[PDB]
């Protein structure tokens, strides 16, 4: 089943570390980001390996719509640390929608103060949800008012689909050129075990599986999974160890499956 | 869930001594989002890192990706160093180069 999904992250801190902006949005198409705001730059641009060839007029809205992002979180900081009786604190939003192939969309819309969660939005039937009895002053004001909702299932339901329609076109070549994993295996032995270990370097899309195999048979009690963690070109790495004995070296396969590959790899420690 | 940062070190391309690569470090599951994470060589500063735009996880938790241009030489010990207000100390995690 296809679909694709558009979100962003955005993020406020009254802490965030020396020469760290206060205030950034890192926004998603699928598992790429395809673009930026913070406060110290005050611009929102394209990541232009995805969006190559962008028109300044969509970017200055962009900008001028996260600045305003910015200014609200800048209140919001201020202003819920004393409504819990609560050192440094953090904003945090998560929204976005999802297109799917049926026809139909999806709206998200959460947020958190301090790391917990405070607040949802409910495109389909209009409502807000409160986390805590704090956060329903919140939910009750914006609802009373009428416009939040009214204004949110627009960001939602007509804007935030109408921008993922256009990044999937402009951003076509990117999300639809697959990268193989290169894949290693290396052995390490100490204290007489010998610790096998599978990396898959370099591959898109994030989707990946890594298992460890043993005469045919997996071995997944035994298996550590590192996780799938991202290179800084958009790219993702992942791995999966595994403890054997020395003299058994020979007889494990690393098995990979992947979108790039036609069928699924089979790699062995081969050492000289 | 203890919120301190988990971390791992990679590098972009799979190693070999004397070949340019990129070295990684990955911190994610923490909070708050003030981190400092440094890539270091035999316990010097790697020079030239670059660190990924603040963001988070679905579970709110906060991560980071630093990465910079190196060129892998055995015989030369490569770690990454966070420091993180859950840690009492400064927390180190080796780079296992694969050859």
């Amino acid at each position: 089943f296809g679909s694709h999904s558009l979100r962003y992250f955005l993020t406020g801190m009254t802490d965030p570390g020396p020469g760290m902006p206060r205030f950034v949005i890192v926004g998603y198409v699928d598992d790429k980001i395809f673009g930026t705001y913070n406060s110290k730059s005050r611009t929102a641009q394209p990541i232009v390996e995805m969006l190559p060839q962008e028109d300044q007029e969509h970017w200055d809205t962009q900008t001028q719509k996260a600045q305003g992002g910015e200014r609200d979180f800048d209140w919001n900081l201020n202003r819920l640390p004393e409504r819990y009786n609560k050192g440094s604190h953090t904003m945090q939003m998560m929204f976005g929608c999802d297109i799917l192939e049926d026809g139909s969309i999806r709206g998200y819309d959460q947020y958190a103060f301090d790391g917990r969660d405070f607040l949802a939005f409910d495109m389909d039937t209009m409502t807000f949800t409160a986390a805590d009895p704090v956060a329903e002053i919140t939910k009750r004001r914006w609802e009373t008012e009428g416009t939040y909702a009214e204004r949110w299932k627009h960001e939602l339901g007509t804007v935030c689909v109408q921008n993922l329609r256009r990044y999937l076109e402009h951003g076509k070549a990117a999300l639809k050129r697959r990268v193989q994993p290169e894949v290693r295996v290396w052995g390490k032995e100490a204290d007489g075990i010998l610790t096998l270990s599978c990396h898959a370097h370099g591959f898109y899309p994030r989707p990946i599986t890594i298992s460890w195999m043993k005469d045919g048979m997996v071995r997944d009690q035994e298996t550590r999974w590192g996780g799938i963690v991202p290179n800084s070109d958009g790219t993702y790495h992942a791995s999966a160890a595994i403890d054997v004995l020395p003299e058994d070296g020979d007889k494990y396969w690393c098995r990979v499956e992947h979108a790039s590959l036609p069928q699924p790899g089979l790699f062995s420690w081969e050492p000289q | 869930a203890d919120l301190t940062p988990k971390v791992q070190v990679y590098s972009r391309f799979p190693a070999s001594a004397g070949t340019k690569n990129v070295l990684n470090c990955f911190a994610a599951g923490f909070h708050p989002p003030k981190i400092s994470i440094t890539l270091m060589k035999d316990g010097v500063p790697m020079e030239g890192a670059q660190y990924s735009d603040m963001s988070f996880n679905d579970d709110w938790t906060f991560q980071r990706l630093v990465h910079a241009d190196f060129t892998p030489s055995s015989g030369s010990t490569y770690a990454c160093k966070v420091e993180h207000e859950t840690l009492k100390e400064p927390q180190v995690y080796k780079w296992d180069p694969e050859f």
